[PDB]
């Protein structure tokens, strides 16, 4: 019933808890569907008492709330910047630093959510400050919360060239490099999703990873039993050789043609046609 | 590589 949905925004101001768990339940639910639904609960106006709750001191009712922003950032970008417009940010900024790994993980679902939209959403988000905290959570020693601070950069790092640059001006290449050290093959792996993505982007932004140090770690990483992280080592050293002559020149300079040549005669024929691919644009001019 | 993005939604 459509009725229920301007009702569930009311509850939001109950105060009773279960009643408020109640409706955020619902909320969450219904933004677990497709845009029409996530749509329903922006039209009822549940994003003006779900920013609100951001200031709840129950930790259940703010990890209720912040499940409910999360899923309704997985919408359209209009959506997202109905999200943004209701001034979630900041809030979400600050929830950055709380020592509850519950709500750090749960602000950082709807941060990477916001950042999965366009560029004018992404930009909204380094705009409010959330660069510097999310590169300071890749020193945690939580190995979740490491994980989800990656997926929000990397989908930071998805945008135009000056969302990546942004990144970059962040101070977050040292530490992906360094996590190319990782034991952890799952940290590994989306270590490598943000250095791909940021070497996406222009020749600045991937000098810029070759700067970083990351090219003797990821042409280590082509030898890797993994072939998810072997892959995406690939794809960040293609993503690399995709620059000018300068840039090429730095990846034959690391050692890449000979791991590349042999991955030709892989066992996985996907690997095999990016590693063909790879030499390609390793070719001058 | 494209760059890729990703949307994750709660079932809780």
């Amino acid at each position: 019933p459509g009725s229920e949905l301007p009702q569930m925004v009311q509850q939001l101001n109950s105060p009773d808890q279960q009643e408020l768990q109640s409706a955020l339940w619902k909320l969450r639910n219904i933004a677990s569907g497709g845009n029409e639904q996530i749509q329903a609960v922006i039209d009822a106006g549940a994003l003006p008492a779900l920013v609100q709750l951001l200031s709840s001191p129950n930790e259940q009712i703010l990890s209720s709330a912040l499940g409910a922003l999360s899923n309704i950032a997985s919408g359209g970008n209009e959506q997202i910047q109905a999200v943004i417009d209701a001034g979630a940010l900041p809030a979400l900024v600050q929830l950055l630093s709380s020592p509850n790994e519950q709500i750090l993980q749960l602000a950082l679902w709807a941060l990477s959510n916001i950042a999965s939209g366009g560029n004018e959403q992404i930009q909204a988000v380094i705009d409010a400050g959330a660069l510097p905290a999310l590169v300071q959570l890749l020193s945690s020693p939580n190995e979740q919360i490491l994980q989800e601070a990656l997926w929000a950069l990397s989908n930071i790092a998805s945008g135009g060239n000056e969302q990546i640059q942004a990144v970059i001006d962040a101070g977050a290449l040292p530490a992906l490099v360094q996590l190319l050290s990782s034991p952890n093959e799952q940290i590994l792996q989306e270590a490598l999703w943000a250095l791909s993505n940021i070497a996406s982007g222009g020749n600045e932004q991937i000098q810029a990873v070759i700067d970083a140090g990351a090219l003797p770690a990821l042409v280590q990483l082509l030898s890797s039993p993994n072939e998810q992280i072997l892959q995406e080592a690939l794809w960040a050293l293609s993503n690399i050789a995709s620059g000018g002559n300068e840039q090429k020149q730095a990846v034959k300079e690391a050692g890449a043609l000979e791991k590349l040549e042999q991955l030709q005669s892989h066992e996985n024929e996907k690997i095999q046609k990016e590693a063909q691919e790879a030499l390609e644009k390793l070719q001058s001019h | 590589k494209r760059k890729r993005k990703r949307k994750r939604k709660l079932s809780f």
